């Protein structure tokens, strides 16, 4: 789906889950 | 120890 | 999911429980790839050599939910299978190569903010983020630890392991088809997969349009959280060919 993968109630509304940074973070 | 689901999904 | 943390409402919101209708009972993890497909391990369904070979009619798929055990009335959405594809070369005798299969269920679910599809990597995605150090996210609600189970839907991030690494720590031959994640001894954080979460999805958070992307299946481990050893991933993109053919022609 041209849909995927944003979530509803985060990216949709723009708020991070509490754990997502520490995947960002290792991309580096 | 599921709970029960609505009879409907087992038809 | 063994060193988690409960997850928070929505966050994996692909989260698909195999559920088996009797007796009723977790079967598997599985994942939501759009309205009507549903992404899951092959040894979930079939293993011959311990007499397992579920057809369509024995299992049901829940969708959208956090509690393990509760009918989460007014969320959660059942749907029934109208078929299963199981990866024609799934390697059931040896070591699980190719350890996929999709279920096309009977009639399309509704999204929700609860409910909506993971994506599913192209090769530009796969090269880019499937490295070893970078991290990849782990749900279900299996096991707690070596068997005791959650109460709501698990969530752990592990790092993707080098491929000299994986293959040091098993005596299973590893194919181009799985890819290990987990902790080393010497780092010093904990986590795994465990009996329960097999099928579920290992997914990544891309940092270039900031989706997230399917990139394994818990596929297998050597008990759960073991020193030394690591969680096998079936390999997505590796299959992705196989997964459109299926889609495309069904
Ligand atoms: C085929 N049937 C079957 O039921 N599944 C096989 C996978 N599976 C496990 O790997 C479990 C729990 C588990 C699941 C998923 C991830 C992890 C992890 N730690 N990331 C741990 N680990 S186990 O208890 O060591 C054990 C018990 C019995 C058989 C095997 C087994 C392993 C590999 C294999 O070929 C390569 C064949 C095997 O038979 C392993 C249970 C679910
Ligand atoms: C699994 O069971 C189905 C139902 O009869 C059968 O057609 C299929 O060949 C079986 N698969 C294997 C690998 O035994
Ligand atoms: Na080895
Ligand atoms: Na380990």
């Amino acid at each position: 789906e041209a849909d995927c993968g944003l979530r509803p109630l985060f990216e949709k509304k723009s708020l991070e889950d509490k754990t997502e940074r520490e995947l960002l973070e290792s991309y580096i | 120890d599921f709970e029960e689901i609505p009879e409907e999904y087992l038809q | 999911i063994v060193e988690g943390s409960d997850a928070e409402i929505g966050m994996s919101p692909w989260q698909v429980m195999l559920f088996r209708k009797s007796p009723q009972e977790l079967l598997c993890g599985a994942s939501l790839i759009s309205d009507r497909w549903v992404l899951t391990a092959a040894h979930c369904l079939l293993y011959p050599p311990w007499d397992k070979n579920f057809t369509e009619n024995d299992l049901l798929v829940r969708i959208g939910k956090h509690s393990r055990t509760r009918y989460e009335r007014n969320i959660e959405k059942i749907s029934m299978l109208e078929k299963i594809y199981i990866h024609p070369r799934y390697n059931w005798r040896e070591n699980l190569d190719r350890d996929i299969a999709l279920m096309k269920l009977k009639k399309p679910v509704a999204f929700s903010d609860y409910i909506h599809p993971v994506c599913l990597p192209d090769r530009e995605t796969a090269a880019s983020l499937l490295q070893a150090g970078y991290k990849g996210r782990v749900t279900g609600w299996g096991n707690l630890k070596e068997t005791g189970q959650p109460s709501v839907l698990q969530v752990v991030n592990l790092p993707i392991v080098e491929r000299p690494v994986c293959k040091d720590s098993t005596r299973i031959r590893i194919t181009d088809n799985m890819f290990c994640a987990g902790y080393k001894p010497d780092e010093g954080k904990r986590g795994d997969a465990c009996e329960g979460d097999s099928g579920g999805p290992f997914v990544m958070k891309s940092p270039f349009n900031n989706r997230w992307y399917q990139m394994g299946i818990v596929s297998w481990g050597e008990g759960c959280d073991r020193d030394g050893k690591y969680g096998f991933y079936t390999h997505v993109f590796r299959l992705k060919k196989w997964i459109q053919k299926v889609i495309d022609q069904f």
